């Protein structure tokens, strides 16, 4: 409160120094923006003095970027029980992902030039084994969530953005040539670990926030515990975006492959796995609506959780649309004979009632637009 | 005997002797300083120093002797220093105040492109010294007990002479490589360079080289880049991949020195700037108070800053990166400009703020790594990994500082000695992470834990302890010994007992410490399946300490963890204790002692600060009803005898030997089965009473609260509670002549058992009727009050039963009568 | 017990007394002639205070029996050197030790 | 002899593999059809699922596996519409049943009973048992349908190899026990003949089978071969071939030399004693090499291995086995004792200066970057001071 | 190592001490074999004893 009047000038010099270091790192160093990824990739992708060395050998030696990708591929292919967290791999995967930028009225010429620039940036990586590396790392994670698989998925999305047909072809050829069930087993495990709206977690978070501020912010924890509801929504969106980009452009071969892997000893139906996740998410959203139905106005935190769930649902709908569009008749049949209709029925119920409820207060216009 | 140089042609003897050297290296590996001292008698200092210089020695023997010298004399010190080299505890001394990012130079005192030579200059980060003892095999052998003597230090070897020899040999190797002879020392360039480079790297990391020595090494690496304000450098010579790996190690050391220098410069600037900021805030406060209240609202808005936490004040005062008005940030413009200039200097040093000759360490490393990768398809994965780690550090220099700062910490000059002692103890504990636990290691661990817990810096700098990761290291040691032979009765119980005393206190030191330990709850709950026979503190106690009286953490608890604990409780309620069966106790068919421990962890989770956490209480109640075996054989639906019958049967068991214990004893027979059963049921009733909902929720008529209370009322009848409360206690008496017939508290029915019944009765059923109040007073409370009053004589006043009765009356009974 | 056999003569008068710091150069061997210790290998004289039970009993008696500048061979039985335990990894159990000691100076 | 529904690691072992055998020789590899009668053979034991009038559902021997007892069929549904019969076809036929997708009920043809699970007996779940005895019942439960899952060619080959190898080595052990304690004097061996040639050929074949991959291979290929090798070692160990090899080694170790063996088995048999012993030790090393799980099994019977180091017929092989065990298993390192270390040092004393013995000696000193101070101290105290 | 200095007699056919290694711990001189007989001030040396 007021009378205590805790001034910074009374702190001992070393306590003040530590506080200053924390604050300075948080506000000045962290906020600084340095873009070295493009320069790094450009420097690493250059062979040196090839003519002087007279590399007349038909098989040219890999350049530094190629060797880096090969090293990470070897690490992924090593036979181990689990994939150890590797700060080096995570950093270089982030660098490679950032190297592919994915950047009013834009002229047709400008749009085509941007597409070509992105294609060149993605070819820099997929000409050096990046696609196979991504597949190998996903397989090696063995269904365990974490920073390694998050970085792998982000890299895959970066090299697949725009529906890169060449990358899709390389990935499909690698998968069909290796014939390993590990990749889709890992994908299925990750999809099953993906989370949905949790009302017990929501109530716990509300109570934690309600807990008041008695002591000083340093001594107290500021109740800044990470989000408890849909804490991995970014990972879920990345996983389903990767699956969508595998089929973007109506790639019939890979659309069929996602349903049935003919060459493998066992097959996993990723279309049905996606439908099952959508059903879980729909049930969670229906629970949230029932929780809020009696209340007159949805508060800020409830709106935020609704919005996160709706973004995830949007991504899942886009993934299913990509699976079936073209059309892939096999995928159309597989979806028609699945639990998709129940999910659509539940979603229609929620949509109708949330429309009618949100229309009654203009403070929820953004939520209504998203819905 | 023959000349050892004949092993160049006698290849079987050469192989056997090289493997003998490997065996020497391995019998002393990872801190066996006693065996290193022993090996000093088989390969003496003169032999090792002669082998270092022998140019005719076959390559395997040369490498083996270099490695043997390192293992005997330097490995332990190098490892201990390397463990500490990742933390920056900067004391606020004049040398620290003097440290600056860029060297004071004619071009400018800070800012100029030219860095100082890496690894050369003043560094103030605390690093405990090296400790060695002289080899000598005529001293009297300490005839004290085994596994208790002070740990042996590494045998000493003259370090200044060793440094000079290493430098001279490296220079000779560089010259010879430049000359390109046909008889390399050791038979190959790799066998000529790798050993001396390994020795030099070890000595560098140990930090024994002086500034002149470091300058010589830098000039050997690259004469042009590291010229001081022949011409062929190691980095520019053609070398095998192993030599490139050693060069990468040297470059790693120098890059680490640059990072440390940046951290220390930042700390020094932080000291100066924070002093200026505090001095300015003092003046602003003085002027604000002196003001004759222009506007009360203005005064309140101004003091809004000074009535805020210091961390928030600092954040507000440092929020002028993109400009700010004197109201948003009252910091003066001059003080802002100082920080702006320092930030520019830091960016320039890291290279962020913007010649084929490198001219700098960063550019040299980048060019070298890229050139190697361009020149060859590197075959060694270790070399590839080192190359690209170095390249990443060069390209992202600000990120390295950002990831290093969490491990930086400033301390006052008066804390330096105690911090050094604490660092030595932590070094010993960390060294114990690479050796199978034994008696000597157990004693060392216990002593180090005691010293740390007696050190003041442990209590005053919990953030420093967390940054050092003390809790994680101690937890890892404890879990190693626990997991090792999990089925077998775990050895070294005393070490695990200390492993709480330390950690189970670490949680209590501060809330952030509690949160950090809570982050490992599943780990502790995973390893908590064993214990009991501990008869001390346990990982389950660590788990309870993490969630104790902390509302935020109790709410952050996970249903998975609660389900794990409930499953353990179900196991305890279904199976007997193998240890008790072995010791010879009767087979009652379940494990009250373990059940009590698990119920106890649940009680802390359900109730925080004298109130029930509904979120956890409902979950716990539902899990318990879904696994009815958790209620004990008495509360079983079909064959259950009821709580009152269970307690009476337990009393009979206690009275009758041959059913209460083995009947064949350190703690007077250790476990008594009657008391164990009574304690289990008391703990269960206490847990259920604490899971009962709050009166305000009941008044508001919440459906969930009413349902939970109804479930609890159905589980426990009121008549059973009243009967247990009415059961008589054995009071101390005077028989014979002066014979105090005191009940054995640890083996009989005690008031602590009735306290839980009273708690359940008051929280679940509640007293609301005068007739019921009078009935319970007449049958259960008044007799115990009269007994406690009668035990107020001078002889019985301080008896254990009298004190227990006083505690029971003053904690359960009398408060209830006051409420009613 | 310890037997002392002169190798080179000393001064003949200056003997160590209790509480003095004897500085010596020695080479230790087992009875069969195997070397196990030597201060000359480390190139540093060994210093020890007489009467503080720092060294083995055989040394304590033999060096006291010597004069400054004297070199002598000390033959020490097991009970005087290390007894049954020995020095693990260096000296076997029940080993007789032969030392070649030289008393450089007294301080 | 009993059949269970079991879950967990067993789903990757060889005891859960069954061969479907239609009641015909011609076109027995045609597409499986609903209602088509067939036998179900357990691969690793060679026994047939069947209904016995006394024991109910069991696996019977091939000699007792007549069609009435052991003929089963797959049904799409439990409806009583099996009346409609079908004739055989000379060809691959029409595809009816699919892997994974199709859900099939198993019916005993002769009795019409359904393959189901016995009502979970009490106290077994309480102990922790999670396997349900399978039975043949008149009605069954709604969740009786089974899904047919394909197994890898490597797994099926390993299962058949386990079956044949177990048969051969059991016959060998019985042969040895036949004359265990019956000296022949000067007459005939006085026992049953030994399959010496078969045993030798089988041991050589299995050593080649378990050969570790060549070092000069591309990383990917080497990793795949290592994975396959580990899986095969695990399959054999789980089916119990390690115990069989150890039993053979015990029976042959009872004898101290080829002549001592000949005194009981005859000169012809004794001419292969040394070769068989060496091959058995090589197979043991191949079976445990690089396999932490297999190597850890010796922590209980380390004396069994250390006590054989001084046998002169297969010293190098025994040392190789010990080397593999110590290289892979920290559990053995944590139970090593002074007498074991002294035996290993006596190996140096009695066989000469062999660097493999030193390699063994400080495979005991450190393992996976963790040191055992007791082992280090014991080696230092027992090897160095003698000089 | 202590300086070596011995005086005595040796037999022509048989006393051939080569530099370097040899009997015992090397450094073979007078009295280190059974072809030579030496004196060193304190000891009579023969047969390396």
């Amino acid at each position: 409160a007021c009378f205590r009047m805790t001034p910074l000038y009374n702190l001992p010099t070393h306590r003040a120094c530590n506080m200053f270091l924390e604050s300075y790192k948080a506000s000045w160093i962290l906020t600084e923006d340095h873009s070295f990824e493009d320069r790094m990739i450009d420097d690493l992708s250059k062979a040196g003095e090839q003519e002087e060395e007279e590399e007349e050998v038909e098989e040219k030696k890999p350049d530094p970027l190629h060797q880096l990708v090969l090293h990470f591929s070897r690490t992924a292919l090593t036979e181990k029980s689990k994939l150890d967290e590797d700060y080096l791999y995570m950093a270089y995967a982030d660098i490679m992902a950032k190297s592919c930028h994915l950047e009013v009225e834009v002229s047709f010429e400008e749009k085509e030039m941007e597409k070509q620039r992105l294609l060149y940036q993605q070819s820099r990586l997929h000409n050096r084994g990046a696609a196979e590396m991504v597949l190998q790392m996903i397989s090696a994670c063995k269904g365990e969530t974490g920073a390694m698989v998050s970085s792998t998925l982000k890299l895959g999305i970066s090299i697949l953005n725009g529906g890169n047909a060449e990358v899709q072809q390389k990935m499909l050829d690698y998968l069909k040539d290796k014939k390993e069930v590990g990749f889709f087993q890992s994908i299925q495990a990750l999809m099953q670990t993906c989370s949905v709206l949790d009302l017990n977690a929501f109530e716990r978070q509300n109570k934690a926030e309600g807990l008041g501020m008695v002591n000083e912010d340093g001594t107290v924890i500021n109740r800044q515990n990470g989000e408890k509801v849909m804490a991995d929504d970014e990972f879920t969106q990345d996983l389903f975006r990767f699956l969508q980009l595998l089929c973007e452009g109506h790639n019939n071969d890979f659309q069929n492959y996602l349903r049935t892997q003919t060459g493998n000893t066992t097959t996993i139906n990723i279309i049905i796995c996606t439908v099952d996740y959508l059903l879980r998410l729909q049930e969670s959203i229906s629970d949230f609506y029932w929780y809020y139905s009696g209340k007159d106005v949805i508060e800020e935190q409830g709106k935020r959780n609704f919005s996160k769930a709706m973004s995830v649902a949007k991504q899942v709908f886009n993934s299913l649309t990509e699976y079936i569009q073209g059309p892939c008749t096999g995928n159309q049949q597989s979806l028609a004979h699945s639990r998709l209709w129940d999910a659509v029925v539940g979603f229609l119920h929620v949509f109708a009632h949330m429309m009618m409820k949100l229309a009654q207060d203009s403070s929820q216009i953004e939520l209504l637009k998203e819905l | 005997c023959m000349d050892i140089l004949e092993l160049s042609e006698r290849l079987d003897l050469q192989r056997f002797h090289s493997h003998t050297l490997s065996l020497y290296r391995s019998v002393c590996a990872l801190g066996n300083n006693r065996v290193a001292h022993a090996l000093c008698s088989h390969v003496d200092q003169a032999q090792l120093l002669h082998a270092l210089e022998d140019a005719r020695l076959p390559g395997p023997l040369r490498a083996g002797y270099y490695d043997l010298l390192i293992s005997i004399h330097l490995e332990s010190a190098c490892r201990s220093r390397r463990s500490m080299l990742s933390e920056y505890i900067v004391p606020l001394t004049p040398e620290t105040r003097a440290i600056t990012l860029f060297p004071p130079g004619r071009s400018a005192e800070d800012g100029p492109r030219r860095h100082g030579l890496p690894g050369v200059g003043v560094t103030t980060s605390l690093r405990p010294p090296h400790h060695f003892s002289p080899p000598c095999f005529v001293v009297a052998l300490p005839a004290a007990g085994a596994t208790e003597a002070p740990a042996r230090l590494s045998p000493a070897i003259p370090l200044e002479a060793l440094r000079d020899k290493a430098l001279r040999m490296l220079g000779e190797a560089v010259r010879d490589g430049g000359q390109h002879a046909r008889d390399p020392v050791g038979g190959s360039v790799e066998f000529q360079f790798v050993p001396v480079l390994k020795l030099v790297s070890t000595l560098l990391v140990m930090g024994v080289f002086s500034d002149e020595d470091v300058k010589q090494i830098l000039k050997m690496i690259e004469p042009e880049v590291f010229r001081e304000e022949l011409e062929e450098g190691l980095l520019q010579m053609k070398l095998p991949e192993s030599v490139k790996l050693q060069m990468c190690h040297l470059l790693e050391y120098f890059c680490d020195q640059e990072l440390q220098h940046r951290v220390e410069s930042l700390a020094a600037f932080a000291e100066c700037y924070v002093d200026k900021m505090q001095g300015n805030q003092r003046g602003r406060y003085g002027l604000l108070m002196k003001a004759f209240t222009m506007s009360a609202a203005e005064t309140a808005r101004r003091t809004r800053e000074f009535r805020s936490p210091p961390q928030e004040q600092i954040n507000m005062l440092l929020h002028f990166k993109n400009g700010a008005d004197e109201e948003e940030c009252p910091l003066p413009e001059e003080i802002r400009q100082e920080l702006v200039n320092f930030h520019q200097d830091l960016l320039a040093h890291c290279g962020i703020q913007l010649e084929h000759k490198p001219q700098s360490l960063q550019e040299l490393v980048s060019h070298t790594v890229v050139r190697w990768a361009q020149e060859d398809f590197v075959q060694s994965p270790e070399l590839v990994r080192a190359m690209f780690s170095l390249l990443h550090r060069q390209y992202d220099g600000l990120g390295e500082l950002l990831r290093a700062l969490p491990r930086a910490y400033t301390i006052s000059v008066s804390s330096v000695e105690d911090t050094m002692s604490l660092l030595e103890c932590l070094g010993q504990i960390r060294s114990l992470l690479i050796v199978q636990m034994g008696p000597q290691e157990e004693n060392l661990m216990i002593q180090s834990i005691g010293n740390i817990m007696n050190n003041k810096v442990f209590y005053q700098h919990p953030n420093l302890m967390r940054a050092l990761g003390m809790h994680e290291t101690v937890m890892e040691v404890m879990v190693n010994v626990l997991g090792g032979g999990e089925s077998k009765e775990i050895r070294f119980p005393k070490m695990v007992t200390s492993c709480c005393r330390f950690l189970c206190y670490f949680c209590r030191i501060s809330r952030q410490n509690q949160r950090s330990m809570f982050d490992h709850l599943s780990y502790l709950l995973e390893n908590s399946g064993i214990g009991l026979g501990m008869q001390g503190s346990t990982p389950l106690d660590v788990a309870a300490a993490s969630v104790i009286d902390n509302n935020e953490l109790a709410l952050a608890l996970q249903e998975q963890d609660l389900e794990k604990v409930v499953s353990y409780l179900a196991g305890c309620g279904l199976q007997s204790c193998p240890m008790l069966l072995a010791k010879g106790y009767p087979d009652i068919g379940w494990n009250p002692c373990g059940g009590e421990r698990y119920l106890d962890f649940l009680r802390f989770a359900v109730f925080v600060n004298g109130e029930s956490v509904e979120e956890n209480a409902n979950v716990v109640v539902r899990l318990l009803i879904r696994k009815p075996e958790c209620f004990g054989p008495a509360l079983r639906g079909e064959g259950g005898s009821g709580l009152l019958a269970a307690i009476e049967e337990a009393i009979r068991i206690s009275e009758d030997p041959a059913r209460d214990g083995p009947g064949v004893p350190p703690e007077e027979n250790r476990v008594h089965l009657g008391h164990a059963i009574m304690s289990f049921y008391a703990a269960l009733i206490d847990l259920l009473g604490r899971c009962a909902p709050e009166t305000h929720l009941i008044q508001a008529g919440k459906g969930e609260a009413l349902r939970i209370r109804a479930i609890l009322r159905s589980l426990v009848p009121l008549d059973d509670l009243v009967g247990i409360i009415s059961l008589p206690l054995q009071i101390p008496t005077l028989g014979k002549d002066g014979a105090l017939v005191q009940p054995k508290m640890s083996a009989s029915f005690v008031p602590d058992h009735k306290a839980s019944m009273v708690l359940f009765l008051d929280r679940v059923y509640g007293i609301e009727n005068q007739d019921f109040l009078l009935h319970v007073l007449d049958v259960g409370f008044l007799p115990d009050m009269r007994a406690a009053a009668s035990l107020d004589t001078a002889t019985f006043s301080t008896t254990e039963m009298a004190l227990a009765l006083n505690r029971y009356l003053c904690l359960a009974v009398l408060p209830l009568i006051t409420k009613c | 017990g310890v037997q002392v056999e002169t190798i080179s003569p000393g001064d003949g008068r200056t003997f160590p007394k209790r509480g003095q710091t004897c500085v010596v150069h020695y080479t230790g061997m087992l009875e069969d002639g195997k070397k196990f210790d030597s201060s000359r290998d480390r190139n540093k004289p060994f210093k020890f205070t007489l009467g503080k039970q720092e060294v083995i009993r055989g040394w304590e008696e033999g060096v006291a029996q010597m004069s400054v500048g004297q070199r002598a061979k000390l033959i020490i039985s097991s009970d005087y050197a290390y007894g049954a335990t020995g020095h693990p990894g260096i000296i076997p159990p029940h080993a007789t030790l032969v030392f070649d000691v030289e008393l450089l100076k007294l301080e | 002899r009993l059949v269970y529904y079991e879950g967990g690691p067993v789903c990757t072992h060889a005891r859960s593999l069954w061969r479907l055998e239609p009641l015909r020789i011609s076109w027995s590899g045609s597409h499986l059809r609903w209602g088509q009668p067939l036998r179900i053979r357990h691969v690793t034991t060679g026994r047939y699922l069947g209904l016995t009038e006394d024991q109910g559902l069991v696996v019977v021997d091939a000699s007792k596996a007549h069609t009435k007892a052991t003929s089963f069929c797959f049904r799409i549904s439990k409806e009583k519409l099996d009346v409609a019969p079908k004739r055989d076809v000379e060809g691959m036929g029409p595809p009816e049943i699919k892997y994974g997708e199709s859900l099939c009920f198993v019916q005993h043809v002769a009795s019409g009973l359904w393959l189901t699970y016995a009502a979970p007996d009490p106290k077994a779940l309480r102990l922790g048992v999670l396997k349900k005895k399978a039975m043949l019942h008149q009605e069954g439960h709604m969740d009786d349908a089974l899904s047919l899952t394909r197994c890898q060619q490597e797994e099926s080959q390993a299962a058949r190899m386990i079956y044949s190898t177990a048969g051969l080595y059991n016959q060998f052990i019985k042969g040895l026990d036949s004359f265990s304690g019956k000296p022949r004097g000067s007459g005939p061996p006085a026992g049953s003949a030994l399959p010496i040639e078969g045993v030798i050929l089988s041991l050589q074949d299995l050593i080649g089978y378990f050969e570790p991959p060549s070092e000069e291979l591309q990383h990917e290929e080497k990793q795949t071969k290592l994975r396959s090798l580990r899986n095969r070692q695990s399959l054999f160990q789980e089916e119990g071939m390690l115990s069989l090899v150890l039993n053979c080694i015990d029976r042959l170790n009872v004898y101290t030399t080829a002549a001592h063996f000949a005194e009981f088995a005859g000169e012809e048999a004794a001419e292969s004693w040394k070769e068989i012993v060496n091959l058995l030790y090589e197979l043991l090393a191949s079976l445990i090499r690089g396999n932490r799980t297999n190597c850890a099994l010796f922590s209980t019977n380390l004396d069994w291995l250390v006590s054989k180091l001084d046998r002169l017929e297969a010293s190098s092989g025994i040392l190789e086995v010990l080397y593999c065990v110590l290289i892979e298993s920290p559990e053995v390192l944590n139970i090593i004792q002074e007498n074991h270390i002294k035996s290993i040092i006596s190996l140096l004393d009695k066989h000469g200066r062999n660097h493999k013995v030193l390699d063994v000696l400080c495979s005991l000193c450190v393992c996976n970057g963790v040191a055992v101070r007791s082992n280090q101290d014991l080696i230092t105290e027992n090897l160095l001071p003698g000089r | 190592q202590a300086t070596h200095l011995r005086v005595g007699w040796a037999l022509s056919e048989g006393y051939s001490p080569y530099p370097g290694g040899g009997e015992g711990w090397g450094g073979n001189g007078v009295g280190d074999d059974l072809y030579s007989y030496g004196f060193d001030g304190l000891h009579l040396w023969t047969g390396h004893v």
